[PDB]
């Protein structure tokens, strides 16, 4: 239980580095068929600069995007944080493309995690169609943590990943509660049970009152897939991103 | 009548989607999701400077072959 402090330090160090232009663009880039650590801060900026030329300069490109400056330091919506942190955690020498992974559609999450080598770290990538949400469950070698951010347009309020990591990143989640939330039956549980699991697991202040279950899609699919990872690899990927200066 | 549209992100990353004028916006988001791994509710899908109505169609926004929709993945 001094690996928990390593893990916290790595995330902390990672999130703080994102104030750097180069780190920011390398973390959240959306080329997925290539290694995270193969990302080149300056190719990326050239491709940004090309698309701002293509669209009549920055002021015009901004109107087209409804205000979004592509050069700015960003923080990602849920899918983009999910995809990229997934890559950072799981990559060594083979690209992993979170965009083409095979999901479980008819497995129960509890039935899935019982299947896992307790001697390995896993990360689970949850595509939750009830919440319209995508997020990570880190299962280090059982103990669970959530990695996520959120646009804010569904049952859960907006959250920046930097802030999520800061408050929640190193705060273990109840597996039982995870079993319940990632149930097919979750859709059918009582209001107050749904809002409490969502609060407990997914809301930065563990506050039920900031959950709105009217925006749940009761017929949403819940998809997940796991992938083992070497902690040292994760640390290393995060050292490259963080070291970009 | 089939048409190829471009969806371009803030990174300049481009994808081509072959659509029809009758296809709904929600549908276009789902197929972006096939490609990019973003849940439709997590997408800010933008054409002519504004976000698009999920129940409205591509024809509703006068989208044509070659039209570029902007996918912004930032808060």
């Amino acid at each position: 239980k001094h690996r928990v402090t390593l893990r916290k330090a790595t995330l902390a160090s990672l999130m703080q580095s994102l104030s750097g232009e180069s780190s920011n663009r390398v973390m959240w880039n959306d080329r997925y068929d290539t290694l995270l650590i193969a990302r080149d801060p300056r190719e990326i900026k050239n491709a940004i600069e090309k698309s701002v030329t293509d669209f009549g300069g920055l002021e015009n490109y901004k109107e087209l995007t409804g205000g979004a400056d592509p050069f700015a330091l960003m923080t990602p919506v849920a899918g983009l944080s999910a995809n990229n942190i997934f890559k950072l955690m799981t990559e060594k020498d083979v690209p992993i493309d979170p965009t083409s992974i095979e999901y479980l559609e008819n497995t129960s999450f509890a039935e899935h995690v019982n299947t896992l080598d307790s001697h390995k770290n896993y990360v689970v990538i949850v595509n939750d169609g009830r919440l319209g949400h995508k997020f990570l469950i880190d299962l280090p070698a059982r103990t669970a943590y959530i990695i996520q951010s959120d646009l804010g347009g569904g049952a859960l309020p907006a959250v920046r990943v930097e802030d999520w990591i800061s408050r929640r990143g190193s705060d273990p989640v109840s597996l039982d509660e995870l079993n319940q939330l990632l149930s097919k039956d979750f859709s059918k549980m009582p209001d107050d049970v749904q809002t409490r699991l969502l609060a407990s697991i997914l809301q930065i202040d563990k506050d039920p009152h900031k959950v709105d279950i009217k925006k749940l899609h009761l017929d949403g699919k819940l998809r997940f897939a796991s992938h083992e990872y070497d902690f040292r690899q994760f640390q290393r990927n995060a050292q490259y991103v963080a070291g970009l200066g | 009548a089939a048409m190829l549209i471009k969806v371009k992100t803030l990174t300049g990353k481009e994808i081509e989607i072959d659509i029809e004028p009758t296809d709904k916006v929600e549908r276009i988001k789902e197929r972006v999701e096939e490609k990019e791994g973003i849940p439709p509710q997590q997408q800010r899908l933008i054409y002519s400077g504004k976000q698009m109505n999920d129940e409205k169609t591509a024809a509703d926004y006068k989208i044509l072959g070659g039209s570029v929709l902007h996918l912004v993945l930032a808060l």
